[PDB]
């Protein structure tokens, strides 16, 4: 089928087909372009006219330009031949190493796994970070979401999880860059090249990369998440492997939907987002799941606009995640890093029948003492510190010690800090927090715990304090 | 491009196309010709066959306008009439055609000076007094007008007569009289 | 003709609905009969929406609108250096016509993943606080954020002036061409700034694009892209370019105006939904190109004005999420006399520590550590920590329009963090520094020259520095 | 060009033309009215129809009424004959003193000066007021936010600024009453008549008034500021002077803009102001500047809505303010006149590179000693009492007898130039006058008169 | 069904905020006029004609009942939003859960101050 272009509004193109109106979600090609330009069909406006979201820039389009139907959704090459490459949203390799000579192509739009395929296994995933493993431990196959405003440490945390988990990983691994800094993508590509994960000379690469970054028009930023999903879905279903899927950032998918929704002629919902925010996020996030035919452990960075944690996009994402880690700016500005909020992060495996009664009691004690300190905050701020009860001063001191201890230096943060990155095993964390709770260290200054590894390094520093 | 506006104005898309045709015809002096051909094409587009085809929301706009060209060109249409027809069709404004024509007729109802006036009374009237009344309410008019009498009969006014001529309106019925009585005696 | 010419159906709300132009392209620069120019934004099945780059007053209904057949572009090249142009690349300094011979599309895309390479070369700002604790490398996007009247434009001007010591040398690998885009500032401010740069003899390598407050909102919305294209020219030819968007808050305001007069759904704080893509597509074009593309780079210093020091607003957080760091210019610090009022506790440069020189790193890692201790304390040792910190903050204070070479800065920070000022009076440190500098510029040209050439501090040079500062310190008050 | 009114909705009038549409921002005279009613074009709606905002009430407008195009924006009569007269947004004398017999007119909608015409160096404007010229100098060609309202002598400060600028710099002034209470407008008119600022009997009046009151359609209240600015622009360009332009209020200018926008149906921006808030304020304020002919120095009374400086209207007008003059009431109760708060009044030319290191040092010293005086008074010694004495003498010396009040207290008028102010405060801080009594500085001109009064 | 066939049921909608969001999407796409938070005008009708179906029949109708436990998710404890206040005004009393009590060791984190049961003691055994 061959149509023509009748309207061009930013990133939204209305094309009028003569005969053979393409179904919704099909991919159309624009004839007369230097580089391929794909339009995805979104609506049928009647009069045999369809509305479409462009997948690249739309400058230079003229009314009356030809458009050819491909008769299928945007198909991307999938298979083990995609590892160690970098494809954009429509599946073209953008690493300048030649085409992706794989056998099969898969469509980026697919139905979510049914109910009978869902798996309910909840083994813990030890990351090596103290606050995460103590208060919001991750699970294999679960979905992890790192919330946080701008400049609180989402990207550093994801690079740390790639350093600690995507390196000791057995299965494959996918990284979908959805609207983020391009230099971050270049740095990740080269850091993965040097570390031997991506091997440019042979076929032993262990990572496939997809990248539609914050310089791309909203069509690409809206569908590159689905492209990454498609790659991970192949590695899960068609090979029964154990896949990791690092998405960064997933808020840009919703934001791109919002940028395009104004032009699709729709009444804006609350805040300003599209009316179809929740269902769009649902049809995307339901594909990212561990079935009984495979397993996908997903870590998704989630921006938070203006630090508003009640913004419809993150408040809608919360329901989709098995474990949430909510970085906070009030904590990063205390110098603590990672800036995890210990009183806002949760996990579905923080249950005494899973992580063991000991870990559970320790975690709950830490949360309780920090919450009590947070309650005392205003009295301490106005009526001084020496107007408290002796028990209250005890809790304040212990809680400040716990605050410092929850911080930890990262191996990827040693470039702009200098300190040596630590990897605290689970037992060391549980033991250290047991001991701090029990007041076994009420003689060291709280300053001894700031940015250390396990508790041994804490007391070693405290001795070095003199 | 300067447009000449008709002495009476109609609005909506109907009025817009009506004044477009009025200007297009007064610029080549074909008012009566296009008027009669408009009334005839309105009769044509209301016979059940084409009157039913024109509003089917799926028949393609190109094929619809081409078939409509086929149908109108056989009546020896002047260029302006078929121009308006194709302008309405390629714009999808066909279900409004008759309305436009209606509007256009009213425009001529002002070009000929036709002043529509109503004289409503209790009972039907005999045409001797009706003719002297035509003479009476014809005396108001200025130089060079013709008048259209549309008298109706309503016993609810219990007598008298109401003369609504264009915008002028005299109420000599006994009803408004007795309402005046009630309101004046009560106050 | 209705394919290379149109008639204005309705001008209003800064948008011209034009009839015709069946052959116009999206984002094509059409020309109104009034001499104005505009961008073909919307292409609708019957009319074309055209954004007017100027005052709507100049446009009536029925005016013929020709098309130029070229997507909106700006004239680039070395001919712009030392010229004050507006957002359309037209000389507004009355120095004749811009002799440019090549043009570049303002709406290009940023280089992808492969054409880039990690930031490695320094971009010396000449400011002690920046160069020591917030190092900026060529190819970075560092955000200068802070309230009104806190010293942002002054920092940018000091950088542009400092680049003079390189742009007169020999090796074309260190020279840096600067571009200062002005977005909604008072025009008198831009005139005085151009004079200040002319006096410092930094116009010979600077371009100034001015979309001031009295220019239509589309001009203030386009000016950053004209600047970024004039910079991309240098970046794509192996050269190095710095660019300062002063500021992006006012471009965001202009875009919000353009979006509300187009009746688009307003989001938070009534900003359009794509107020993020607006800045992202612009700050992503500042990149460091690898050698297979020329080795050139483009550095962006976007300025952002916060309301009441609130940094968690909408546009500030957007640009924080786009750039590679920030420079917090507090106002309580600016009130107490600290200038530049850089909150070194909150300022950060993620990709800069790999861009410091060896010597500056040798002194600055230290200095950062001691300043961190001094900030986290505010005993017998903590009194020493507090005193050293007070001395160091007094050393970070700097004048204006007087940026220091890298060797002078490393010498001063050396004299500071090596304990040699732990006995002097804080309020005198400043003067000491000044005096110290003069001495080292008079009797120690060879030491400065070798610290520069080596780019490091060898043990011989370290001992010479220690002896020199001690000789000067003894012969002091 | 002659069109006809096709729609009337409150203050928004749609006018259709047969040929020759008027460009945007043109003035249209509605034919056949007792009083002149001017419509200003705002949009071109199509079908040869324009939309306009009315400068006066639209009662008694009939569809089809004729309307004449003027071929130019609202042209007001400018010239020295405007001095002492009052005129509304369209330049009609509303003082009942006959026509304003000027020789030339000028459109209120002009463009800001070119880039090549700006002045490249900031220079101070000497107002002869000690506290203003010391602690918060006025930049020649800059905008000054005058805070404070009633019972702090604001209008006296206005008249004294007018008088001083007329005597020292030889440049007149303009007072644009944007959205004024008519009662306060009349009060100010009569106070200006008394203090000699306005002179109803000769040709020696100093100020020209322009009034758009609180009870006018929002178009008039939005354009009156441009009318006053046009009068001042004439004085700057064609006469080559140093004009003052008082805008009271400026928040009512912003409000009129917002109302005009909401009437035209534009979607409101954040908070509620027009989408074109910053651009409206920009095209207004960018005309108040210094050129290669003269300058215009604007003093704008700022109202802060709900005492919130982050509100869009103050936040947008602050970007254009080069200075600030805060009139406190506590400083008034302490008998200080002018009641300018010494610490809160800021400036942007308080910079050695501009006002010279000498002036900057003296002003910084005065600010420092006053801050230390407040910190000491927090408690209530060795030299703290010496600072207290010098600070009390500083406070007393900040006051000044304004000539515009000679009719009240008989005291003479003191226009203290900058050199003598600098030198006097330098000597007071150096301690040269540590022996004189502190009352020897209350309501004095230069320091010479301070020691003269100290004799008695 | 169970309510009308003499048996007792207990239904739990989990939750109603998401049903209201789905209905808001359907409305805004159907071009219906939006209200507060862009919700349609008759979302109260939507929740009421559902929560009213939870009744306790008398012995002339079998005696069966139907208890409803609708769930509602507030944003930062704002119970003054549109859907929260609608469902609060509809039901017969609330069970407020807080996170400050949830991290103070009180689990279930029921805030007894704000929790009410308009049925009250009539819905208890004698001993309790
Ligand atoms: N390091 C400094 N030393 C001395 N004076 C300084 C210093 N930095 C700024 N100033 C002065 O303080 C004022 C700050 O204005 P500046 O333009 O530099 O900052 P800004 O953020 O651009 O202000 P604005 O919001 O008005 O644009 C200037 O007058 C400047 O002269
Ligand atoms: N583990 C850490 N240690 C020290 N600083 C950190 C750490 N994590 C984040 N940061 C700070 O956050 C900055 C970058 O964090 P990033 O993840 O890139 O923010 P964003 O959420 O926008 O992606 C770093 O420059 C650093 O200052
Ligand atoms: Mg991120
Ligand atoms: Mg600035």
């Amino acid at each position: 089928a061959t149509g023509r272009i009748v309207a061009v509004i930013g990133a939204v193109v209305d094309v009028q087909f003569d005969e053979g109106l393409p179904p919704i979600l099909n991919a159309l090609e624009v004839q007369g372009r230097e580089t391929r330009l794909v339009l995805e069909v979104a609506q049928h406006l009647g009069e045999s006219t369809v509305r479409t979201i462009a997948m690249d820039g739309t400058e230079g389009l003229v009314r009356g330009q030809k458009v050819l139907d491909s008769g299928a959704p945007i198909k991307i090459p999938v298979g083990p031949e995609t590892l160690g490459r970098i494809m954009n949203v429509i599946g073209e390799p953008i690493d300048e190493r030649g085409p992706i000579k794989t056998k099969q192509f898969a469509p980026i739009h697919a139905e979510a796994p049914e109910f009978m395929e869902m798996s309910v296994e909840q083994e813990i995933l030890v990351t090596g970070i103290k606050v995460v493993d103590l208060l919001a431990p991750y699970a294999k196959g679960g979905k992890i979401g790192l919330f946080g405003g701008a400049g609180v440490g989402k990207t550093v945390l994801i690079m740390e999880l790639i350093n600690n988990v995507a390196k000791a990983h057995g299965g494959y691994s996918v990284f979908a860059g959805v609207g983020e800094r391009t230099r971050e993508g270049n740095d990740l590509y080269h850091e993965m090249i040097e570390s031997g994960v991506i091997n440019l000379k042979d076929a032993t690469s262990k990572v496939a990369l997809v990248y539609g970054q914050m310089n791309e028009p909203p069509g690409a930023r809206a569908r590159v998440a689905l492209t990454g999903l498609t790659v991970a879905e192949y590695f899960r279903d068609q090979e029964g492997q154990d896949v990791l899927l690092f998405i960064d950032n997933i808020f840009r998918f919703t934001q791109a939907g919002s940028e395009v929704s104004a032009l699709l002629g729709r009444i804006p919902s609350a805040v300003g987002y599209q009316p179809t925010l929740a269902t769009d996020m649902g049809t995307m996030q339901e594909r990212i799941t561990t079935t009984k035919k495979g397993s996908i452990t997903s870590v998704q960075a989630i921006y938070v606009p203006a630090d508003d944690l009640t913004d419809p996009a993150p408040a809608t994402t919360f329901a989709h995640l098995d474990a949430t880690t909510v970085l906070s700016r009030a904590i990063a500005e205390l110098g603590i890093y990672p800036a995890v909020d210990p009183l806002d992060s949760t996990s579905r495996i923080m249950d005494p029948n899973i992580v063991g009664s000991e870990h559970y009691d320790v975690a709950r004690g830490v949360q309780k003492i920090l919450q009590d300190y947070k309650s005392l905050q205003d009295i301490i701020a106005i009526l001084g510190m020496d107007e408290l009860s002796e028990e209250d001063k005890l809790t304040v001191s212990r809680a400040r010690k716990i605050q410092r201890f929850l911080s930890q230096p990262f191996q990827v943060a040693e470039v702009f800090t200098g300190h040596m990155g630590k990897l605290v095993p689970l037992k060391e964390t549980i033991k250290g927090f047991q001991q701090i709770l029990a007041g076994e260290y009420d003689h060291l200054p709280e300053q001894a715990f700031y940015m250390v590894g396990p508790i041994e390094e804490a007391v070693a520093k405290a001795d070095k304090l003199a | 491009a300067k447009l000449v506006r008709p002495p009476v104005q109609v609005y909506g898309i109907e009025g817009r196309y009506a004044t477009a045709l009025y200007s297009a015809a007064s610029k080549q002096n074909k008012l009566e010709q296009v008027e009669k051909e408009l009334l005839r094409v309105a009769q044509i587009l209301k016979e059940p066959k084409v009157a039913a085809s024109v509003l089917n929301p799926y028949v393609k706009r190109s094929i619809k306008v081409k078939s409509l060209n086929d149908i109108t060109a056989k009546e020896r249409f002047s260029p302006l009439t078929t121009n308006l027809i194709n302008l309405l069709a390629e714009n999808g404004r066909l279900s409004n055609t008759q309305g436009v024509v209606s509007a256009f007729s009213t425009m001529m109802s002002v070009h000929r000076g036709e002043v529509p006036c109503t004289v409503t009374s209790a009972s039907p009237l005999e045409e001797a007094t009706l003719s002297e009344l035509k003479t009476v309410l014809k005396s108001f008019l200025s130089q060079g007008q013709v008048l259209k009498l549309e008298a109706k009969t309503d016993p609810s006014i219990l007598g008298g007569m109401i003369v609504r001529i264009g915008e002028k309106y005299v109420d000599m019925s006994v009803k408004t009289k007795i309402q005046k009585l009630g309101r004046a005696m009560r106050e | 003709d209705l394919e290379e010419t149109g008639r204005v159906l309705s001008i209003g709300d800064g948008i011209a609905r034009v009839h015709g132009l069946r052959n116009v392209q999206a984002e094509e620069m059409v020309e109104f009969s009034s001499g104005l120019k505009g961008m073909s934004l919307n292409l609708e099945p019957d009319n074309v929406g055209v954004v007017v780059f100027g005052n709507d007053k100049l446009i009536k209904e029925g005016d013929i609108v020709k098309r130029t057949g070229a997507i909106v572009d700006v004239p680039v090249g070395e001919e712009l250096l030392g010229r004050v142009v507006d957002a359309l690349g037209n000389a507004i300094d009355g120095k004749g016509p811009i002799g440019s011979k090549t043009r570049r599309r303002v709406g290009l895309k940023a280089p992808g993943i492969i054409p880039r390479i990690s930031v490695r070369e320094p971009m010396q700002t000449g400011i002690k606080a920046v160069d020591s604790l917030v190092p900026i490398g060529r190819g970075q996007r560092e955000l200068i954020i802070g309230d009104r009247q806190t010293g942002k434009t002054s920092i940018a001007i000091d950088t542009i002036i400092n680049q003079k010591r390189f742009n007169d040398g020999s090796d074309e690998k260190k020279k840096l061409y600067c571009i200062y885009v002005a977005i909604g500032q008072k025009r008198s401010t831009v005139a005085q700034l151009v004079k200040r740069l002319t006096d410092a003899d930094a116009m010979k390598y600077t371009i100034v694009v001015s979309a001031t407050a009295s220019d239509a909102a589309p001009l203030q919305y386009l000016a950053p892209y004209s600047g970024c294209s004039m910079g991309e020219y240098f970046r794509d030819n192996g050269k190095h370019a710095l660019i300062i968007y002063d500021d992006l808050s006012k471009q965001a305001v202009a875009y919000r105006q353009m979006s509300l007069l187009l009746r688009r759904p307003p989001g938070r704080e009534a900003y359009p939904g794509d107020v993020f893509y607006l800045h992202s597509r612009l700050l992503e074009r500042a990149a460091k190109m690898n050698d297979a593309f020329g080795g050139g780079s483009l550095t962006a210093l976007p300025v952002i004005e916060t309301q009441a020091g609130d940094v968690s607003a909408y546009i500030p957080t957007n640009v924080i999420s786009i750039t590679d760091g920030q420079i917090f210019l507090e106002t309580e610090l600016f009130y107490k006399g600290i200038r530049p009022a850089i909150n070194v506790g909150l300022s950060v440069s993620r990709v800069g520590s790999a861009a410091q020189t060896r010597a500056m790193k040798q002194v600055a890692g230290t200095m950062k550590l001691e300043l961190a201790q001094y900030r986290e304390v505010a005993d017998a040792a903590t009194q020493q920590l507090l005193s050293r910190g007070v001395r160091l903050t007094e050393l970070l204070k700097q004048g204006q329009y007087s940026p220091m070479a890298i060797e002078e800065q490393v010498a001063v920070i050396y004299a500071g963090v090596r304990g040699y000022l732990d006995k002097l009076e804080p309020s005198k440190i400043t003067k000491f520094e000044n005096a110290f500098l003069s001495h080292v510029v008079s009797q120690h040209q060879a030491l400065l020259g070798t610290i520069r050439a080596d780019g490091k501090i060898s043990e011989q040079s370290d001992a010479k520095l220690k002896e020199i500062v001690t000789n000067f310190l003894a012969g002091f008050e």
